[PDB]
């Protein structure tokens, strides 16, 4: 099983960026997708319940497109690497990586 | 879909330890998404959280109970369990195994538990008492436009008693009343069903009384 | 400690009406609150999570709102199958942890329905027991207030009956009530007519239903 | 991980020529916004690696105009209009569109010249070294080109394996040739159990292999 | 302009952990990511990770999980790299380099880190004795650490000299051979002396090479 990503992104302050991943080559069903950084939670997409968006990001993150998410009003402090953690039924755990650079 | 099922005894003597087990279906107890929880509800009162366990073995219990609670997990049996020691009557309740959501320790910006308890078991009633189990006696409530017939389920302990009609087939008009506590200290209960009068001669009606705490089941045919 | 309170303890509304339930926290718990529904005899169901997010598949008339110390679950248009107790749960990291509220019970207001009365004599299997239980059934009535009188040879029986009332039906919103008259076989085989007298809003006249031993 | 296969790994060239290096990527290096983060780097021997061209075609501040970059998708090319002695070194392509960043294998630009045969010599171990229990047998290939050279040790026509190491000089400043040392290492026990020690060299400048040998 | 100075070279024994520094100057240190590259065997390049000094965020090549740790001191525009539990396989040059739009536009001079369990030891010098042109030389064997220098006739003989790169033997010690092509007519008349010097052990040797 493999994950393909948007690819590393360079954006400017105040811009908007989509972070998306695609799970390929697997017979596994996706129960939940966690969007995270090394130390913080951005959003979770759960198949049974729905989306959860961490209060830190509720002003500038919208669910979608698909199992991805959209960032508004990019700041330089966003510069970092973002993870799309796919939790599949029931073995689980596929991981994708996307670095965003701002200025 | 995940289905949880509780098992274990319904009667536990004072000072001994309550032990329950939850079996997971349509999913893996090893899934890293979930906390496996226990939640109880004493009769007529609200819900109280006991604790949860993660598939890695780590736990988190209710501080008012942590001195006596031990939750464990077996990944190969697809089960997780609860042991509660030195029980008193304060522990009489319906006990649900349930499913909650794991919060990674890596989230510095998450000081909360997201989502909620979205899957529950059926719950099993455990009563802490020194008395022995007593199965119920079942008597007919015989029918004389539309007719009423039923079963009297008398002198049992502890709760609960479930009553179905024609082995689950008869649904409409079934009324099973809350148990009342008699002077004897034993419970009693009646279940009735409204039925067309035209049927009484052709269609037969049997109440299926189940009292799990004593492993007794009684089928009573009701006839004019 | 975090202390959760729920008001009203009881609502009584007609189908189609707006029910608003309130949950309150001793101190702030931001969005970290879920709402649960529990119908009679069943386990709770998660309706709302993180204050305002309805769970997938949950009917759209359920919606949660608020923050901090004041939270509200709204059933925008009550359906009769919504008869249930509704609990809030705090989901923060504050000491009590996963505390549930006391709950709010939502009763369904319907039109008056007179009870259909049945009387059952003791089973002949139970007469060998040495006790005789006589059951009076009041079926599918509203409101709950009803009085049942046992007359044994027109002698108002007293102190030897127990009443059990069901909980409001999910489809037609009615109650049903059994009253059981427990006697010794000695006293039962010494009288002749056993009568159950029911008075209720829905009856213009009190209803009596009776039998005679050896029917 | 993206695998950047680079081609060729070595290229003997003539000053004044036009060189092209191709970098071939195991998957597209374009993000969903059409930015392709491919850069070319140069590492001369005396220095630290320097950026030449970034994002396929853009030339970094200070780089001569001879350096130009083209390509798209999964194959890219570096063009050098006219190579000067200072353009020699090792070149690397790098992709930063996919975590982790991966480099190419690297291309080493060398000086082209005519074929030249090695002078082969074989040296036996010294009596002083044998006094301490090990025997070093050395075979010297002197002033050859190209670098392709196969040396085979034969101890009584026993093709050796694993008990010898090689070392090669960089292209000589004056005639751009290579010299090579092959050192066979034995114990003194094994060394004095055999008689004939041979070094057999195969190289493009020799019509047929040359064997220089000695008797113990 | 943009200048990146790395710390000096270090020899450590396997199992040890050391910290490389990279002092930045000439630009806003927190506005750009600081990357780290490994250069193995002189040829192979490997991206190890980066640190964004504005907020301290790190990203690591997972092929090297737990081998490095990246930190910064913004009050001194210094980036750091702690290499952990080092083995011989980690003997390499580690580069500091600034990141801009996923390219590395400025590099440090590099820090050569050597990992070996050997102890300092001077070499033994043996003669590669000659039998138109005649090849003779010296074999410089079993020294540690690098480097050693070989002259011929105290600097007077310099043409036709070939000193090969040192090769690490399986023993953990180095060895090296220096040869010179000379005329055949001069084997009997001209003396030939290789002068070997290994400063790490204060060892100077002069070996005459006789036919
Ligand atoms: C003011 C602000 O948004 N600071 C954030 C910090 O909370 C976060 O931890 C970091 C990435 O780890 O990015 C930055």
């Amino acid at each position: 099983g493999t994950i393909e990503t948007t690819g590393n992104i360079s954006a400017e302050k105040g811009g908007s960026i989509i972070l998306q991943c695609h799970l390929s080559s697997t017979t596994a069903q996706v129960t939940q997708v966690n969007w995270e950084q090394q130390d913080q939670l951005l959003a979770i997409s759960n198949a049974d319940l729905g989306w959860h968006i961490s209060p830190s990001f509720k002003d500038r993150v919208a669910p979608g497109p698909g199992l991805g998410l959209t960032l508004q009003s990019l700041t330089v402090n966003d510069t970092g690497e973002y993870f799309c953690i796919y939790h599949t039924y029931p073995d689980g755990t596929y991981t994708g990586r996307i670095f965003l650079e701002v200025l | 879909q995940v289905h949880l099922q509780e098992s274990g005894p319904g009667l536990v003597k004072p000072s001994e330890t309550l032990s329950l087990t939850c079996t997971v279906s349509g999913g893996s107890v090893s899934s890293g998404i979930y906390y496996w929880s226990w939640i109880r509800q004493p009769p007529g009162k609200g819900l109280e959280w006991i604790g949860y366990i993660y598939y890695s073995g780590s736990t988190n219990y209710n501080p008012s109970l942590k001195s006596r609670v031990t939750i464990s997990v077996d990944t190969s049996k697809n089960q997780f369990s609860l042991k509660l020691s030195s029980v008193t009557a304060a522990d009489t309740a319906v006990y649900y195994c349930a499913r909650d959501y794991y919060v990674s320790g890596n989230y510095y910006n998450v000081d909360y538990y997201f989502f909620g308890v979205d899957v529950w078991g059926q719950g099993t009633t455990v009563t802490v008492s020194s008395a022995s189990t007593k199965g119920p006696s079942v008597f007919p409530l015989a029918p004389s436009g539309t007719a009423a017939l039923g079963c009297l389920v008398k002198d049992y302990f502890p709760e609960p008693v479930t009553v179905s009609w024609n082995s689950g087939a008869l649904t409409s008009g079934v009324h099973t009343f809350p148990a009342v506590l008699q002077s004897s200290g034993l419970y009693s209960l009646s279940s009735v069903v409204t039925v067309p009068s035209s049927s009484l001669g052709t269609q037969t009606y049997i109440c299926n009384v189940n009292h799990k705490p004593s492993n007794t089941k009684v089928d009573k045919r009701v006839e004019p | 400690e975090i202390v959760l309170t729920q008001s009203p303890a009881t609502l009584s509304l007609s189908p189609g009406e707006r029910a608003t339930l309130s949950c309150r926290a001793s101190q702030s718990v931001s969005s970290y609150l879920a709402w649960y529904q529990q119908k009679p005899g069943q386990a709770p169901r998660l309706l709302i999570y993180d204050a305002s997010n309805r769970a997938t598949g949950i009917p759209a008339r359920f919606s949660g709102s608020g923050s901090g110390t004041d939270f509200t679950l709204t059933i925008s248009s009550l359906e009769p199958e919504d008869f249930a107790v509704y609990y809030c749960q705090q989901r923060s990291n504050w000491p009590p942890l996963f505390t549930f509220g006391p709950g709010t019970k939502v009763d369904i207001k319907r039109t008056v329905a007179a009870p259909s009365v049945f009387i059952f004599p003791p089973s002949d299997e139970q007469l060998k027991s040495g006790t005789a239980s006589v059951v009076c059934l009041l079926n599918n009535f509203y409101p709950r207030e009803a009085k049942v009188q046992w007359k044994v040879d027109n002698a108002l029986q007293s102190g030897n009956s127990q009443e059990s009332v069901t909980e409001q039906d999910s489809k037609d919103s009615t109650y049903s009530l059994s009253s059981t008259l427990t006697l010794s076989k000695a006293d039962y085989e010494k009288h002749k007519v056993y009568a159950c007298e029911v008075t209720h809003q829905g009856l213009s006249s009190p209803v009596t239903k009776s039998f005679n031993r050896g029917e």
